[PDB]
């Protein structure tokens, strides 16, 4: 029915780690497309630049 | 000091400030008056008779 906060994205993650540890994460940059590690239904290049339409962090394309 | 992966930024730590402390000193004025009816008699180290 509503839509879940955990349905908008923030940041991305930059060393691994479990549940109840801490985690070091990216607020703003530019960023691959390719590297980083999405999920299902959120396949094609379009989708992936509409998550993040607004922040600091855009996602292109490497040539 | 703080543990960083070395990908990110960085910690930023705050600090401390003063204080002060003022103070006045306080006045004492003891005084004597002397009559003529504490010198004339006799102080103890004094012989009878004349003095």
């Amino acid at each position: 029915e509503v839509p879940a906060p955990q349905s908008v994205a923030i940041g991305i993650a930059a060393q691994p780690a479990k549940s109840g540890q801490n985690v070091p994460y990216y607020i703003g940059g530019v960023f691959n497309h390719a590297a980083l590690g999405w999920h299902a239904s959120l396949d094609t290049l379009a989708k992936r630049q509409a998550v993040f339409d607004r922040t600091n962090i855009h996602i292109g394309n490497l040539y | 000091a703080p543990f960083v992966a070395p990908n990110v930024q960085g910690r930023v730590i705050k600090e401390s400030g003063y204080n002060t402390k003022t103070f006045k000193p306080a006045y004492v004025k003891p005084k004597h008056v002397i009559d003529p009816n504490m010198i004339i008699p006799r102080q103890p180290g004094e012989a009878l008779g004349t003095g």
